[PDB]
RNA sequence: UUUGGAGAGUUUGAUCCUGGCUCAGGACGAACGCUGGCGGCGUGCUUAACACAUGCAAGUCGAACGGAAAGGCCCUUUCGGGGGUACUCGAGUGGCGAACGGGUGAGUAACACGUGGGUGAUCUGCCCUGCACUUUGGGAUAAGCCUGGGAAACUGGGUCUAAUACCGAAUACACCCUGCUGGUCGCAUGGCCUGGUAGGGGAAAGCUUUUGCGGUGUGGGAUGGGCCCGCGGCCUAUCAGCUUGUUGGUGGGGUGAUGGCCUACCAAGGCGACGACGGGUAGCCGGCCUGAGAGGGUGACCGGCCACACUGGGACUGAGAUACGGCCCAGACUCCUACGGGAGGCAGCAGUGGGGAAUAUUGCACAAUGGGCGCAAGCCUGAUGCAGCGACGCCGCGUGAGGGAUGACGGCCUUCGGGUUGUAAACCUCUUUCAGCACAGACGAAGCGCAAGUGACGGUAUGUGCAGAAGAAGGACCGGCCAACUACGUGCCAGCAGCCGCGGUAAUACGUAGGGUCCGAGCGUUGUCCGGAAUUACUGGGCGUAAAGAGCUCGUAGGUGGUUUGUCGCGUUGUUCGUGAAAACUCA
């Protein structure tokens, strides 16, 4: 069960923007409705309640879902939050998108759930599949000649494809190597407030 | 009276089966001596594994298999091997190995570059 | 024991069918279980339309 | 009594079980004959009359109607009676 | 040498202490209201151990026997049927199976269960492996035929027949007893050395001509069991003494086994404040939940034991019996009944009546495994394997996207400037996952048979084509705890509420509208169990005024103990070995 509604509204409501793009949200920085002036009171709780909410609505992810990614998070036995941000990138959505390959997550969402990549020579429609060190991901041919995946692969201008992430070639296969380290991912908000509030 | 049972373990699309040694009277599932071996059917190779000391020891000291064990024992060699007629011969068939990730990866980025 | 009513009207009446539940009130002093709303010979109440779930009305068309 | 194998097992179990009362009064009179010829304290009508017992006891063991260790604990009893009296 | 502890609200004009109450998380064998697309996976009488229609849930051997009622073949035919064949087999004798398998938890405070041993005091078909063998004679009967009661089941009388069915005798000195006679051990009697010696006794069935099975006694394996022991595991003095085979010993009986186990004769004792005898509850364990930990609750499914088959007694069988579809007797219930007499135990698989909140279809197969019978072919299997119903719980996928305006209708506010739903929408394109329509079509079966075949699942799963954004979203909350506000309608009325507490004309707390937050094929309410609860405090606490030093003495059981010498290894501590099933949790 995907989003329908707005996506400008989430950004509105929150105060800072998320696709980046958002013209609105600039040009009305306020949070909206008919009492976004109002001052609101301050309070740990809120704090720890727009930074889990940005996070969830921008990356799309379901409630469940960044659940028990952060349970398996803490159960790792690294760092909590590194666990967390590194599987949480791991989404093959998020792969695609930060590859270049997609200009939203929506669409690259709708475009995974569809399947129009190839992993490892066998078809996999998961919008949600999990992605390991040390994969192959592969295009079809039904997705060469599409003419959107066509627009992207000849604009891909957008930001640098990160470390662990990098293109081969005009088939935009996209591997990964070594495991993200927060620092290099330098991922927007923090992940420290996320995890004890969950912890609460 | 002891007979060597499969036990019905695993899944209900792909089943999978034990090679256990128990009396006659016991459960399909439940009290068992020792596990000496196992059967895949859902990998076409067919995987089959199997104690073969053991199971001399037991057909020595006078196990009854069913038929599929006795099967089984012909597959491996080991019924064979005990009746010493033909002698020891291995008509197991073992799985295809799976070309190394590692090399699939080196052949992929050389055909990139 | 004693049964609440629930809702802003009722059609109960002597020898009726009543589904129970627990609840506690702090105006009156003794009530503690409140009659299920809209079931067996109870209906739902009338003009309702948000809060819906809870006294059992249906949905509007 | 339900169906023609319980009842054909049931007619089986009763006829031999009048064979199998049938013998074990007679074990059961060899067993009483001894007693009341140690009670009277006959030497060797006694003799023979064990002798006929752990025969028939023997073959009682033999046939199955008791225990091969019942009958030989029986005999041992039987000597053990007769040398103390 | 490694793993891990959070608070908030609430008494007062204001402060602190103790202490009560409520909330934020997880779980269910769940129920209810609303809503409700698909795929995969587990699970489905916790109450009335209430009463049950119905159909099934245990049979197999002609290579044991007498035989041919029904089939086949060959002789014959009038198509009524007359002979043999054993291919085949009705019913009847004769072996084996039938204590296996499957359900339930009323009874138990007990060796019943786990744990670790003992059994010099034990038994054991079917299997394997050794030793010596496996002579002879005889009576009887089912069956078949005749016949009586009677609708009935079943039953009396006469005639008659075979077997591996039954019964004498042929030996047996590896077997069991009694009298005399040596070596080791200790666990005490006494065991073992198959110690030695004198006497006594101990049984068999054949068929088949084929991958052969049977009959007697003895040695060893492996399973199967039987008896006993130290430790462990609820509450309760508003239960203080209990017992006469009860305690200990001698002669007999007895079982397989040692044994007041029973009987006869002797002595009067044993257990008791380190809780007997009483009263209440309850099957136990590997586990599950919670919890860092100690600790607490619980016995779903699965796995191992204990006990039960309407209630209460008794006995035979067998190597094996609480003998759930074995037997005899006593009580309640039901049914047929020609009124002479008979028939019954779903807590086995389905199903019916009642209980309540609730728990299913009177479904398909031996295709794989297990079990039972037979030399095999072969036969049975409601065990087992599968399907149907239930959003009961777990996981997954679908109801679209790229660009699109300082942002087109309509709605609510408005300080009347104007803002909202809104990248939403109409729009140009896209591939269209699963449904929908066709084709192919599995593995599960190195399996069974000496036949020529063998898949219930299923023609499902799964691949190959066709059409079209075409078919698919709702429920709670928005005063603070506790992420989320405006307008309108009645105002101590009607109403909300887990706590604080909210309406007495201008309610962000009542009702209705827009807007927002949360969740999502689930959303809310109820119940139960743990946590925070250091709020039973061993690890973690107090007793002057907040709950708490009995009004003071004497004194039994126990606890506890000043300084030193020797000795014991009970407490304590080190090393090594056996065991701690499977399943369960963690790592890969
Ligand atoms: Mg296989
Ligand atoms: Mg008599
Ligand atoms: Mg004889
Ligand atoms: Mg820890
Ligand atoms: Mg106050
Ligand atoms: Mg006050
Ligand atoms: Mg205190
Ligand atoms: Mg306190
Ligand atoms: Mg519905
Ligand atoms: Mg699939
Ligand atoms: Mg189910
Ligand atoms: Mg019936
Ligand atoms: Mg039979
Ligand atoms: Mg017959
Ligand atoms: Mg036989
Ligand atoms: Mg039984
Ligand atoms: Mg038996
Ligand atoms: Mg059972
Ligand atoms: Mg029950
Ligand atoms: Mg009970
Ligand atoms: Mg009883
Ligand atoms: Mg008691
Ligand atoms: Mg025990
Ligand atoms: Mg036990
Ligand atoms: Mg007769
Ligand atoms: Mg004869
Ligand atoms: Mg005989
Ligand atoms: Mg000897
Ligand atoms: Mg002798
Ligand atoms: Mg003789
Ligand atoms: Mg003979
Ligand atoms: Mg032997
Ligand atoms: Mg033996
Ligand atoms: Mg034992
Ligand atoms: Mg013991
Ligand atoms: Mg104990
Ligand atoms: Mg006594
Ligand atoms: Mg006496
Ligand atoms: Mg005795
Ligand atoms: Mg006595
Ligand atoms: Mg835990
Ligand atoms: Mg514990
Ligand atoms: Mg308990
Ligand atoms: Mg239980
Ligand atoms: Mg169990
Ligand atoms: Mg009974
Ligand atoms: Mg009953
Ligand atoms: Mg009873
Ligand atoms: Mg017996
Ligand atoms: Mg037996
Ligand atoms: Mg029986
Ligand atoms: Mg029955
Ligand atoms: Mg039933
Ligand atoms: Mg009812
Ligand atoms: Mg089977
Ligand atoms: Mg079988
Ligand atoms: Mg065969
Ligand atoms: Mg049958
Ligand atoms: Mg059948
Ligand atoms: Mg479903
Ligand atoms: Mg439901
Ligand atoms: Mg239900
Ligand atoms: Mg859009
Ligand atoms: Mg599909
Ligand atoms: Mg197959
Ligand atoms: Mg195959
Ligand atoms: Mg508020
Ligand atoms: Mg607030
Ligand atoms: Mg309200
Ligand atoms: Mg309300
Ligand atoms: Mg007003
Ligand atoms: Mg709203
Ligand atoms: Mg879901
Ligand atoms: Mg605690
Ligand atoms: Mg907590
Ligand atoms: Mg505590
Ligand atoms: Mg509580
Ligand atoms: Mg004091
Ligand atoms: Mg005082
Ligand atoms: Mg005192
Ligand atoms: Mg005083
Ligand atoms: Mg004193
Ligand atoms: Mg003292
Ligand atoms: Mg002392
Ligand atoms: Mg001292
Ligand atoms: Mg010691
Ligand atoms: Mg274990
Ligand atoms: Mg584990």
């Amino acid at each position: 069960a995907r989003y329908t509604g707005p996506a400008t509204r989430k950004s509105r409501r929150l105060g800072v923007d998320l696709v980046g793009g958002d013209q609105s949200f600039e040009k009305r920085p306020y949070p909206p409705g008919q009492h976004g002036r109002a001052r609101i009171k301050e309070s740990e709780y809120r704090q720890q309640l727009q930074e889990k909410q940005k996070a969830r609505f921008s990356y799309g992810v379901m409630e469940k879902q960044f659940r028990r990614y952060y349970e398996e998070a803490n159960r790792q036995p690294g760092k909590t939050g590194d666990n967390l941000l590194r599987i949480l990138e791991s989404r093959l959505d998020n792969v695609v998108y930060r590859a270049g390959l997609a200009r939203t997550r929506r669409m690259a969402r709708q475009l995974v759930s569809h399947g129009h990549f190839l992993v490892n020579g066998v078809k996999v429609d998961i919008p949600s599949y999990r992605v390991s060190q040390y994969d192959i991901i592969d295009v079809k041919e039904k997705s060469l000649n599409t003419l959107p995946f066509q627009i992207a692969r000849e604009t891909a201008g957008e930001r640098p494809i990160p470390s662990w992430l990098q293109v081969v070639g005009e088939r935009q296969r996209i591997l990964v190597h070594q495991l993200p380290e927060r620092a290099q991912i330098d991922v927007p908000l923090t992940e420290q407030l996320i995890v004890e509030l969950y912890s609460k | 009276a002891v007979k060597i049972k499969l036990t019905r373990l695993g899944k209900i699309r792909n089943p999978q089966y034990r090679i256990i040694v128990a009396d006659a009277r016991t459960r399909r599932d439940g009290r068992a001596i020792e596990v000496i071996g196992r059967y895949h059917p859902k990998e076409e190779p067919s995987l089959i594994q199997i104690d073969s000391e053991r199971a001399q020891y037991w057909l020595g000291v006078g196990a009854q298999p069913t038929e599929p064990v006795l099967a089984l024992l012909k597959i491996t060699g080991d019924w064979q091997k005990f009746k010493g007629l033909p002698g020891a011969e291995g008509t197991l068939k073992v799985k295809e190995p799976k070309p190394s990730k590692l090399d699939l990866f080196n052949a992929a980025l050389a055909e990139a570059e | 024991v004693t049964a609440y009513i629930p809702g802003e009207g009722h059609n109960l009446q002597e020898h009726s069918m009543v589904l129970v539940r627990g609840g506690r009130v702090k105006d009156l002093p003794g009530v503690r279980y409140k009659i299920i709303r809209g079931s067996l010979d109870t209906q739902g109440v009338k003009n309702r339309k948000q809060a819906r779930s809870r006294y059992g009305a249906k949905k509007e068309k | 009594a339900n169906i023609k194998s319980q009842i054909k097992r049931i007619r089986t179990n009763e006829r031999r079980r009048l064979r199998n009362q049938s013998v074990k009064s007679s074990l059961r009179t060899a067993i009483r004959g001894f007693r009341e010829a140690v009670d009277a304290g006959d030497k060797d009508k006694a003799s023979e009359l064990l002798h006929a017992t752990s025969r028939k006891l023997d073959k009682a063991a033999s046939k199955g109607v008791i225990h091969p260790n019942q009958a030989a604990n029986k005999k041992s009893a039987l000597a053990l009676a007769l040398n103390k009296l």
